[PDB]
RNA sequence: UCAGACCUCAGAUCAGACGCGGCGACCCGCUGAAUUUAAGCAUAUUACUAAGCGGAGGAAAAGAAACUAACCAGGAUUCCCCCAGUAACGGCGAGUGAAGAGGGAAGAGCCCAGCGCCGAAUCCCCGCCCGCGGGCGCGGGACGUGUGGCGUACGGGAGACCGGACCCCCCCGGCGCGCGGGGGCCCAAGUCCUUCUGAUCGAGGCCCAGCCCGCGGACGGUGUUAGGCCGGUGGCGGCCCCCGGCGCGGCGGGACCCGGUCUCCUCGGAGUCGGGUUGUUUGGGAAUGCAGCCCAAAGCGGGUGGUAAACUCCAUCUAAGGCUAAAUACCGGCACGAGACCGAUAGCGGACAAGUACCGUAAGGGAAAGUUGAAAAGAACUUUGAAGAGAGAGUUCAAGAGGGCGUGAAACCGUUAAGAGGUAAACGGGUGGGGUCCGUGCGGUCCGCCCGGAGGAUUCAACCCGGCGGGUCCGCCGGCCGGACCGGGCCACUCGGCGGGACGC
RNA sequence: UCUUGAAACACGGACCAAGGAGUCUAACGCGCGCGCGAGUCGGAGGGACGCGAAACCCUGUGGCGCAAUGAAGGUGAGGGCCGGGGCGCCCCGGCUGAGGUGGGAUCCCGCCGCGCCGGCGGGCGCACCACCGGCCCGUCUCGCCCGCCCCGUCGGGGAGGUGGAGCGUGAGCGCGCGCGAUAGGACCCGAAAGAUGGUGAAC
RNA sequence: UGGGUAUAGGGGCGAAAGACUAAUCGAACCAUCUAGUAGCUGGUUCCCUCCGAAGUUUCCCUCAGGAUAGCUGGCGCUCGU
RNA sequence: ACGAGUAGGAGGGCCGCCGCGGUGGGCGCGGAAGCCCCGGGCGAGGGCCCGGGUGGAGCCGCCGCGGGUGCAGAUCUUGGUGGUAGUAGCAAAUAUUCAAACGAGAACUUUGAAGGCCGAAGUGGAGAAGGGUUCCAUGUGAACAGCAGUUGAACAUGGGUCAGUCGGUCCUAAGAGAUGGGCGAGCGCCGUUCGGAAGGGCGGCCGAUCGAAAGGGA
RNA sequence: GACUCUUAGCGGUGGAUCACUCGGCUCGUGCGUCGAUGAAGAACGCAGCUAGCUGCGAGAAUUAGUGUGAAUUGCAGGACAGAUCAUCGACACUUCGAACGCACCUUGCGGCCCCGGGCCCGGGGCCACGCCUGUCUGAGGGUCGCU
């Protein structure tokens, strides 16, 4: 079977494979339903967005992607209360809510309290019975400047800010990178090998 | 933008055909099974046999469909505008232009307004791209094979 | 060209609708022009074809200018039977010839309380 | 207990309901192979497949963390892309093989038991009475061996204080008032002229705009090949009868006080987790899941942290209770649209009285078979024969279409015509003969240019003249247009990990 | 047709008609064509909006390349010229950006014989190849310097051999075509068997 | 000897022949797995131009077969000429 | 200058087939495709063009594109037809003959006569199982009845099976099979007494039901 | 010249080829609905002339309702003046079958209630099993009470 140099294939064709094979030939009808879909939901949802709900800002977990942000499931319970929402009002405004997400640090706590603060700035509430509004409902003039948003709502972008150029000093020049990573490895490869002969 | 045609799974193996063996002098086929009926004694799955099985079956996961690089196939348009600047590759091409104002033939605004045919008829007279039009009334005929049942 | 995606433009499913078509739809297939008098009169083009409707054949062996009355609407066989249309057999007998109803014209309708009501229909359209 | 109650367990053709079978493409729970691959073969693979059994629904299932991760953290489930033919598994051979993260589709979250507060505050049934629901019963029951309200890990409750509610919102019925379907009836224009044809739907024509319509030149029918003959097609087209929604108002009947602080108080699922062992399963490897048996929990507990174990730190979740739409699947069924597909030995076995005829005791096996003509006009009548079957006659464009009838090949056969024939017949090469055809001897068998001569006929030629046209891709012009082009002004300009720079208008 | 050998007393073939056998999907390799090029590709999805299930536009998550090597902890690819200094065998400054030897299409120059054409005299030498340095990772031998807030069982560098699918001023990526070896019914037809379920004591 | 019953496929039944179990028995029949596999036979469809073999090496539970080297063809390319 | 070629490789094809996008103001009832041809040709070949005949409605060239694309073989598949061949054969169970009738037609039918066979464990007269209208009458002579047929168990059209006392029905025989119970992942299986099993008139029964057209049975 | 061989015309056998296509296959889309109120399947029967197919259920080749508006047609007929067709919300829908009184290789064998006719005949409604709630009738020192 095997012949001049090639390479060791592996073919994972030795069951019945042919019995299981989907095709894509609706990929383009599928297109247009979930396309048809979203223009229904539209129509149900007249003034709110077809998005739905906010999503708050998150970090992905790994080193792989700790750098950037995305759109994560909802609100933390400490953001909602931060930004003085409750949890079960905000779900009635569009705001999603997420009881399992915690905040290990104030950095993201307070990047989706001023995200969440700042959605409650753009909502145009209309009253429960249009005869007569209410504390929370917008003003009759707010309410006729009110068209159903496209889109994510509040799209998380990441600009990037520049690190201001500066005059490098003697410290950064004499700072031994190589050499303090090294050591880094070393210190925390022997701290419990050392640890045990302090005792 | 062409749909997948296949030949069905079932087609010439929904029988219980068994070959004779040797013996027999026959040919070795699978031959189906008794009775009293003109069926019995005849090959069924071989692609030789009438009322078999074709060599392999057309599957319906047949790459149908191919992909074309994003600079290609914008490359083809601006080769395909291109051309249609010459007038030697529109006479070539078969098209009446001959008596045409301008090869590249731009017409005002007004025509995008247009709601009847005898407006846009009346243009095509004006701008003797008529000529054109009259060529496909003579090229209208009738195909020749099966694309007439089809 | 045809835009509606109800409507079929496959050559098999458009002959199976046309050969096995009910008998009240045979009847709107089985339509022919008015004459010019006719057309001018009620505004109507075409009217399905009537039992006593006089027509004139206007192709085939047996056109000509006699008006003759329709004598049998035999929609089983999309064709009907004229008065005069006919031709004499083997032993003698004379036998109607089937003639389309798109290759008569009619030149008198019978005019009943329903034929005056499809008349007043397709002339307000 | 006026002496019987309760518990447990029976009977009924008791009153009123429910279950059963079919389909099973997709889906859920079990069961379970071997061909095959390893060039043998035993683990492995085939395959956690086929066959077998059970259970549903238009989807099912799963699903709101006893999760991932080790981060600057993610956050129910399902599906797609990627991770990746990778980690890992494997006679480490053949082969097998995921997941976290990341990008998308879709997004919706919730309810108990326990705990303790509330006079069981809860529910069914019968009868009656009102408009499938409601009241009424001094009606019958269920229930304290625990119904309902509050309340569920995101904590919760209570009491105070504070800020806001309180005929509103919310829910269910149907009325006022305007938008997705179902079924009907309609909705533009040549049978104009000439001609061919058995029949036009052929061919040519139809003043200046090329006969008319065109938001209609899809398709089909019509005796040929039709936008305009007919049905249709086109049209944010008309009309009529229904159906199902949504939005805005009022009417009727039902629900019904939410937040924020402090204090005080409260807080969970057991023959289950887990350990051993066995079998099976998995990429899961000192055990991924599942199950049998034995052992058998704890409550700063328990589970997880991909190598067994002890000590310790840390992270993460809160198992042993339940519900939940969407994105997703669909070879069955129902109804549609389509085809670079097949075109009657093909495509489904089945274009037809096809799962039919027929076969087998049975389980099952399972064909062959489409075409007269435009219209039956399907051959009257005469004559031979007992009759089939013929001869005339007749229909038709055609019987050279005469009822398994369009076209009618080959093998094979009859007959005619030609030639030939004792080394089977056929075959290559070469020529001869014959035959059938083809092209030729028509006033024979020669053209073209130019020139010489003759004969007759000219919108008669060179040259000149006035205007026109084209070429010089011939010299002066003048515009226009493009920029890795130069210097000045101006822009909703734009642009970049710099008001200036660059870009272009 | 198999065969060393077929007119064979070797096999198939009475005759004619139609049907009848190298396919398709995945993945791999090379060659070729095309696009862009240290990039390259939307192959999920999204958005414009009869044929239109097309085409158009956006999206680079990700894949494949741009870095290799070690089992792993890990570490990780600049040569040359000039001057000074050290004289062992490697410090400093400057100018530059891949060295040296042999060969080398092409280009350049001189001279001669006729601003062209032949003689031999040199030069810059592409790609590539032979060879010699140099550098990165693994490993080994011999070693005397150096660094620090986390001074230690610490972390760094040298010299000389050697292992590697390296570096040494990228060449890949996407698409299509063809062939080749594969796994799939796999060019077509063929077993003796094996398995699951079921039907028969009318013989 | 009829009829009615009983035993069903690795089973039945057998005064025993591997007999018989629906013309089928040293393991029935039916459908499926299944287009099971075959280093083994048979066949494998148009023309032309050009080039053109090997039955040998090594290894193989191989010796009717593969892997490998050789022989072949294609595609070129680096130069000379 | 050169020219062999199997296996094999490669290239060229204005060789051929089906379908698609283009294109030829292509072709066609004044006759397309197909088919036939002792018709004229062309190309080295694959093949192609033209003419005639037949046919009756579609078809083709060129540039690209997609293949279920080319047959003499496979004891190929399906269908059809030959030589064999007017050949084998129409030879088991003794046997027919004469006259007449009907009829186009008689070795075969019918009637009569003669001669024979079965010889009462029949070639006789009636049933069971099985068959299912084959039964009967009339008519047909086309296909079938392996010659013929005026005949038929063929074909066509009508008709025909009458029950208290014949059998089924009733009883259980070997058996089979529910209920309780047990098992089993499950469809289900095991099981025929084994459980509050009496639906009657003080009750015993012990096992529902099915199972004989040859048993029992007015 | 009989026979034989080749070629051609014509005629046979045969069915290819071509043209035709109310069929198939594939893809896509929307629905995605059975049954004790008797399902799927099966049996039998139903038309003036009717075998098969198809459609129906003793109201049987269809009834009513509604839409449509003159046919159906092989032939006869007068039914037929709202013909015909379509649609389908009314009504009807034999036997077997989960199949349900017990049985079924039987149109076998019963029981209860009611009605009509003369215990018999006919008609109508009922009688499977499992199980849920309730009712009624019970059972046992099983646990108590009262005697
Ligand atoms: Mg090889
Ligand atoms: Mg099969
Ligand atoms: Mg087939
Ligand atoms: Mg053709
Ligand atoms: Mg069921
Ligand atoms: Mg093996
Ligand atoms: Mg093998
Ligand atoms: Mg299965
Ligand atoms: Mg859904
Ligand atoms: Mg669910
Ligand atoms: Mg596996
Ligand atoms: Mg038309
Ligand atoms: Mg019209
Ligand atoms: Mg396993
Ligand atoms: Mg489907
Ligand atoms: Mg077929
Ligand atoms: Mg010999
Ligand atoms: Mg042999
Ligand atoms: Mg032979
Ligand atoms: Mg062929
Ligand atoms: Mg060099
Ligand atoms: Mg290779
Ligand atoms: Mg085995
Ligand atoms: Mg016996
Ligand atoms: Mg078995
Ligand atoms: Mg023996
Ligand atoms: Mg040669
Ligand atoms: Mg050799
Ligand atoms: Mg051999
Ligand atoms: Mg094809
Ligand atoms: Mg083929
Ligand atoms: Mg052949
Ligand atoms: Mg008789
Ligand atoms: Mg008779
Ligand atoms: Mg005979
Ligand atoms: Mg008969
Ligand atoms: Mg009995
Ligand atoms: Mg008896
Ligand atoms: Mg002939």
């Amino acid at each position: 079977a095997p012949s001049r140099n090639g390479m060791i294939l592996k073919p994972h064709f030795h069951k019945d494979w042919q019995r299981r094979v989907t095709t894509w030939f609706n990929q383009p009808a599928r297109k247009i339903r979930r396309r048809k879909a979203r223009q229904v939901k539209a129509r149900l949802v007249a003034p709110r967005p077809v998005s739905g709900p906010v999503r708050p800002v998150v970090r992905c977990p790994t080193n792989r992607y700790h750098t950037k942000v995305r759109a994560g499931r909802g609100f933390s319970l400490e953001e909602l209360k931060a930004a003085g929402i409750n949890k079960k009002v905000a779900r009635t405004i569009g705001i999603s809510v997420d009881p399992r997400r915690r905040n290990k640090s104030t950095e993201g706590l307070q990047t989706n309290v001023q995200r969440l603060k700042e959605y409650r700035s753009k909502l145009i509430v209309f009253p429960r019975k249009p005869s007569a509004p209410k504390k929370g409902d917008s003003t009759a003039e707010e309410l006729k400047l009110a068209t159903q948003l496209k889109g994510p709502i509040m799209p998380i972008r990441s600009v990037y800010k520049k690190e201001k150029a500066r005059v490098i000093t003697e410290e950064e020049k004499n700072f031994k990178a190589f050499a303090s990573l090294r050591m880094a490895r070393a210190n925390a490869r022997l701290f419990g090998i050392r640890a045990k002969k302090a005792k | 933008n062409r749909q997948p045609y296949a030949v069905s799974k079932l087609a010439g193996h929904q029988t219980s055909a068994e070959s004779w063996g040797t013996g027999r002098a026959v040919a070795r086929i699978p031959r189906v099974r008794g009775g009293g009926t003109h069926r019995s004694g005849q090959g069924a799955f071989g692609n030789m046999c009438r009322g078999g099985r074709m060599f392999a079956p057309t599957k319906t996961w047949r790459r149908w469909h191919r992909r074309v690089n994003t600079t290609q196939k914008r490359y083809a348009v601006c080769s395909a505008l291109a051309a249609s600047a010459l007038p030697a590759l529109i006479m070539s091409k078969g098209h009446r232009i001959e008596e045409i104002p301008e090869v590249p033939l731009v017409v005002e605004d007004k025509v995008e307004s247009y709601k009847k045919t005898k407006e846009a008829v009346l243009l095509l007279k004006k701008l003797k791209a008529w000529n054109d039009i009259k060529k496909v009334y003579a090229s209208q005929r009738m195909r020749a094979g099966k694309g007439k049942m089809r | 060209m045809k835009f509606s995606p109800f409507v079929t433009s496959d050559r098999s499913k458009n002959r199976k609708r046309h050969f096995n078509a009910p008998s009240h739809v045979r009847r709107k297939i089985m339509s022919s022009p008015l004459s010019k008098e006719l057309r001018q009169k009620y505004s109507v083009r075409s009217m399905p074809i009537r039992k006593d409707d006089e027509v004139q054949v206007v192709r085939g062996h047996y056109k000509g200018q006699q008006i003759g009355k329709v004598v049998q609407v035999y929609r089983k066989k999309y064709v009907i039977y004229i008065e005069r249309v006919q031709r004499e057999k083997a032993n003698g007998t004379t036998v109607h010839v089937g003639i389309h109803p798109s290759k008569v014209v009619i030149t008198r309708l019978k005019l009943d309380k329903d034929r005056k009501k499809i008349l007043e229909r397709k002339a307000k359209s």
